[PDB]
């Protein structure tokens, strides 16, 4: 069984080693940047789907490598590092994954926060027509009209508050600049 | 996107909310402004009114009927008292145009004017019924 339990860790580790630039490629690839809404988001995670997959076979072949060098199998140095590199190649994939999804977060925030902005600028400019004019009434019941109309116009104003509000406090984006700033 | 430290520009580009929530106190405030004339106006108005109609019910020496004098004393002096009562009225319009149309206020001029045409009408009120007044106590 030696030679035949030796010669299927190594098929393992390869296996797992190819994968594993694959899905490492696959993260980089895709760039850096979706326009405005991210399908990213679906695809990313999927990616971390077909990782969860794999979770048996590093099970298998990390634990067949251990076993093989528990007993004094004499290709121990060459198994030692092969398990080394899958072990590395492994911590180097799930830290380049979630290195990535922070930033998927991150840029969550300036698609959604730009938008928030446009939104409310284009809604300022709407409300123009009515905040230009000039009329003030020229008789106690016009003037109590446009007292009312205007009760009416501020409630719906007041609405926003909550969504202005929300532009005002800062981002992750700008967050992070602490440790970068100090 | 751009330079996204420096994005919050766009953050700056904001401050049109600043700009629109004071325009909004400014056109509720004019507004409030403008009431509360309109409001002292009508009321001036509405006292001239009423003065000349009391001033032309005593002038109407054109005449009714009536010669009972003791009587005619009565709805005189019955006439004082609406006059006294509503003297009240002219006060507390004196006392609204001294005290919310003050130096750096719009109408100030304006309301300060309704209120001299009303003392002039009031004086002319204070002259008439002091003279019918006056008849009716030297014919008992």
């Amino acid at each position: 069984g030696s030679t035949a339990d030796k010669f299927r860790f190594f098929s393992m580790a390869r296996d797992l080693l190819s994968w594993m630039e694959s899905i490492i490629r696959q993260i980089e690839t895709q760039e850096r940047d979706v326009s405005s809404v991210e399908l990213l988001m679906k695809y990313h995670q999927g990616i971390n789907a077909e990782i969860e997959t794999r979770s048996k076979n590093f099970s298998a072949c990390l634990e067949l490598g251990e076993s093989l060098l528990q007993r004094q199998h004499q290709a121990s140095e060459e198994i030692r590092e092969k398990l080394q590199q899958v072990m590395s190649r492994r911590k180097e994939m799930n830290e380049k994954w979630e290195a990535r999804w922070e930033r998927l977060r991150m840029l969550l925030e300036v698609c959604q926060f730009s938008r928030d902005a446009s939104v409310a600028e284009a809604w300022l400019i709407a409300q123009e027509p009515y905040l230009a004019s000039g009329d003030f009434g020229h008789t106690v019941d016009s003037v109590e009209k446009l007292i009312k109309r205007h009760e009416a116009f501020e409630k719906s104003t007041a609405s926003w508050a909550e969504r202005f509000a929300a532009l005002e406090k800062p981002t992750t984006l700008e967050l992070k600049e602490r440790q970068i700033a100090e | 996107e751009t330079a996204e430290e420096i994005q919050e520009r766009r953050q700056e580009v904001l401050t049109r909310y600043q700009s629109f929530k004071e325009r909004v106190a400014e056109r509720g405030q004019k507004l409030e402004d403008s009431y509360h004339l309109q409001v002292f106006k009508r009321d001036a108005d509405d006292l001239g009114k009423w003065i000349m109609e009391k001033v032309n019910i005593l002038t109407d020496k054109s005449y009714e009927d009536p010669t009972n004098i003791q009587g005619k004393y009565q709805k005189h002096q019955s006439l004082e008292a609406e006059v006294q009562t509503k003297s009240r009225l002219m006060s507390e319009l004196e006392k609204t145009r001294e005290e919310r149309f003050t130096m750096g206020h719009s109408a100030h001029e304006e309301t300060k004017a309704h209120i001299e045409e009303l003392r002039h009408l009031w004086d002319l009120l204070l002259e008439l019924t002091l003279e019918k007044g006056d008849q009716l106590l030297r014919a008992l």
